């Protein structure tokens, strides 16, 4: 499962997290099994515009 | 007139008494936990802890 989030909302993508990214758009099990890949693209996906 | 004749029976009872009146009383024991009500707990907390 492939996203986009703010830098400070990377914190709320876990297991037993509490929030409004992790409640209201994207909710973990508590026993996920996996894995959670993050890296940063201001350079690609923010605009001067 | 004399009492104190059946001392056996009257320990019998008594012990079985006190066992089921301590095993009613150890409900209220904390274990180390924060409280000893399962209400409180639940209402006060979120689930991972």
């Amino acid at each position: 499962d492939s996203f986009v989030i703010r830098g400070d909302e990377v914190r709320q993508i876990a297991p037993g997290q509490t929030g409004k990214i992790a409640d209201y758009n994207y909710k973990l099990p508590d026993d996920f099994t996996g894995c959670v890949i993050a890296w940063n693209s201001n350079n690609l996906d923010s605009k001067v515009g | 007139s004399t009492a104190s004749a059946l001392g056996k029976l009257q320990n019998v009872v008594n012990q079985n008494a006190q066992a089921l009146n301590t095993l009613v009383k150890q409900l209220s024991s904390n274990f180390g936990a924060i409280s000893s009500v399962l209400n409180d707990i639940l209402s006060r907390l979120d689930p991972p802890e």
